């Protein structure tokens, strides 16, 4: 994938 | 709370769009003289990548020059491959080039560049 | 048959610095203007990650433009949204803002974008 | 590491 979700 | 988006490739993209930008010679601000030949390139890209060229831009003075001169005794190829390294994050050392390419990376206070060559020659 | 060293936070690196120099106004060469609202950019970065800048600064006539206005319809948060998306790879999606991200994402022609949108709309 | 190899 490319996206990934990270801290805010 | 919240979080947060991140794009895995973006940064990687944008340093290629650069590159074909270079490439293509479009938006190209500066040229960079060594010993006779000439390097285009955008003073934006080298002074996030070069504390020697942060310093050049930053100054009043020097920051509308559109052809800056180094000093001729440093090898125009180790410039050559540290400028397609700041396009691309790929450092092409080789058992040939690497003393030239730490001397100029010295030379352009790339401290990140100076380490790894420092790394490879202890290792040889 | 040779292999390559690559530097693994370079390219985020560069954007990093570039971000750096945007909140700087260093080397800053284009104001981009949104319903009165002033943003301030560097063309190569615009260039690299939207086609419609990438077409606005190939045009002879448009390249020395200095000022650019979008068109004032156009949310200018969503704009800021999209701007420092550009210099960091993180895209404030949110409810509230999704719709007008898109819509300025479209009209920049930041395929990636739109189609990321559009996946978040679709699983809400 | 901030290094890694790939192929040429
Ligand atoms: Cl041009
Ligand atoms: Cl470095
Ligand atoms: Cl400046
Ligand atoms: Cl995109
Ligand atoms: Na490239
Ligand atoms: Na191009
Ligand atoms: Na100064
Ligand atoms: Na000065
Ligand atoms: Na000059
Ligand atoms: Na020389
Ligand atoms: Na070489
Ligand atoms: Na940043
Ligand atoms: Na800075
Ligand atoms: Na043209
Ligand atoms: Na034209
Ligand atoms: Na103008
Ligand atoms: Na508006
Ligand atoms: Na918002």
């Amino acid at each position: 994938s490319d996206l990934y979700l990270r801290p805010g | 709370p919240d979080s947060q988006i991140q794009f895995t490739r973006h940064a990687s993209d944008v340093l290629l769009n650069l590159n074909r930008l270079r490439s293509r010679d479009i938006l190209t601000d500066v040229v960079i003289v060594v010993s006779r030949e000439q390097f285009r390139a955008h003073k934006t890209v080298l002074m996030a990548c070069s504390g020697l060229f942060y310093s050049i831009f930053t100054d009043q003075l020097k920051r509308n020059l559109s052809v800056i001169n180094l000093d001729p005794e440093i090898n125009p190829e180790g410039f050559n491959i540290l400028l397609d390294f700041m396009y691309t994050s790929r450092l092409n050392l080789r058992e040939g080039n690497i003393m030239a390419v730490m001397a100029t990376a010295m030379y352009l206070q790339m401290e990140h560049v100076v380490d790894t060559c420092r790394k490879f020659i202890k290792a040889s």
